[PDB]
């Protein structure tokens, strides 16, 4: 009986930026999903394609944990069939998604007196992201009618802009840390199951 | 902080002749100076974004040139539709943006 | 075409308060750093106020930094300028604008960030305010 490394993922000191979401592959371990649901820290625990109480009763080949940090109002965009900057150009869930999304406030952990500007998100992209697709290229985006030869200009914008996380800002702008647990049974063998 | 100055105060030039407008900046701009034209009774519209890159929907007669401290707007041919006031705005890194004095293009 | 329609400006006695509201039609202003630009009659265009994409970072002109306050509402697609204690120098048209994105400081922009591409391609119609007795 060896528990999965949920503690490292959820209690990591630093969370990767949303534009390049951190991905962790969990397998060959027993996962105690009941512990996550029992904790009241998580503000949002929307689950798609399965009921949380029955979650420990099903087995999956791999569990992909996608960890990032997004502002309060943009956590809504983390849902199948949703539109927005985070949904389209940063992290796109498939319409047929079998998994859960967990989000909790992290105002004290992230925001500072001067403001936490470390986290940054992608503003522009030529085409909408396919499900579970991540792009970290920083080519100078072109808005059309002129190529800038990779030089910032009027219609040529750098794709990445940094969040301003002030300590006393509104609830909408406060930093919410989000982990998306996607359960995938890729083929016949299954290694992840709940405790007996 | 920086000052943008247009050398032509007023250019009364007969239609069908090249027009030259000179814009000078206090600090090195590194080709970050757009141009605007304003006909009376209308809001000024973007004419040339960047030092010389012509903007969308702009006839090819308007052209830009120059870089660094000094920039220039050249009208290839002057028509009855080219009478307006021209301002050379700058969009440098910091947002104390400064416009230009303006040039008066008049008939004959 | 992409439009900006403003309202709320009008004649007022000196020392009064006015609020201008500019509404954006046929596009989104979520990321762009919108400007308020004053064109005094007989004078060239004068940049007055700026707001960031998220509203966190707001800049003002040296003359009107004390009084004017700019806010934005992305959900309602609106820009509000709360003018206070108007002076004789503030008599002129006021234009909404859509400048380039203001990049908050980050790894790529360490010294306080930069304003990239702040050319006003989109201009509103204008709402003239008058400081008259
Ligand atoms: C993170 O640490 C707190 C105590 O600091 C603990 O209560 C919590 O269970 C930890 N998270 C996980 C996922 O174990």
């Amino acid at each position: 009986t060896n528990l999965c490394p949920f503690g490292e993922v959820f209690n990591a000191t630093r969370f990767a930026s949303v534009y390049a979401w951190n991905r962790k592959r969990i397998s060959n371990c027993v996962a105690d999903y009941s512990v996550l649901y029992n904790s009241a820290s998580f503000s949002t625990f929307k689950c798609y394609g399965v009921s949380p109480t029955k979650l420990n009763d099903l087995c999956f080949t791999n569990v992909y944990a996608d960890s990032f940090v997004i502002r309060g109002d943009e956590v809504r965009q983390i849902a199948p069939g949703q539109t927005g900057k985070i949904a389209d150009y940063n992290y796109k869930l498939p319409d047929d998604f079998t998994g859960c999304v967990i989000a909790w406030n992290s105002n004290n952990l992230d925001s500072k007196v001067g403001g936490n500007y470390n986290y940054l998100y992608r503003l522009f992209r030529k085409s909408n992201l396919k499900p579970f697709e991540r792009d970290i290229s920083t080519e100078i985006y072109q808005a059309g009618s002129t190529p800038c030869n990779g030089v910032e200009g009027f219609n040529c914008y750098f794709p990445l802009q940094s969040y301003g996380f002030q300590p006393t800002n509104g609830v909408g702008y406060q930093p919410y840390r989000v982990v998306v647990l996607s359960f995938e049974l890729l083929h016949a063998p299954a290694t992840v199951c709940g405790p007996k | 902080e920086i000052v943008m100055t247009q050398s032509p105060a007023t250019l009364s030039v007969s239609p069908g002749e090249r027009a030259t407008l000179s814009c000078r900046a206090s600090q090195n701009i590194s080709a970050n100076l757009a141009w605007y034209q304003q006909k009376p009774g209308q809001a000024p519209r973007l004419l040339i974004h960047g030092a010389s890159t012509r903007a969308t929907g702009v006839p090819g007669r308007f052209s830009g040139s120059g870089s660094g401290t000094e920039f220039t707007l050249s009208i290839s041919s002057l028509q009855s539709e080219d009478f307006a006031v021209y301002y050379c705005q700058h969009y440098n890194n910091w947002p104390p943006l400064t416009f230009g004095g303006g040039t008066k293009v008049e008939i004959k | 075409e992409v439009q900006l329609v403003e309202s709320g400006g009008g004649v007022v006695q000196p020392g009064g308060s006015l609020r201008l509201s500019c509404v954006a039609s046929e596009f989104t202003i979520d990321d762009y750093a919108m400007h308020w630009v004053r064109q005094t009659p007989g004078k060239g265009l004068e940049w007055v106020s700026l707001i960031s994409g998220d509203g966190g970072r707001t800049f003002y002109a040296d003359s009107v930094q004390g009084r004017f306050t700019i806010s934005r509402d992305n959900s309602k697609n609106s820009l509000y300028l709360q003018m206070n204690s108007l002076r004789s120098d503030d008599i002129g048209l006021y234009y909404c604008a859509k400048g380039g994105i203001f990049y908050n400081p980050s790894r790529f922009y360490y010294p306080n960030g930069r304003l990239v591409g702040s050319a006003f391609d989109i201009w509103g119609q204008g709402t003239m305010v008058t400081v008259s007795s």
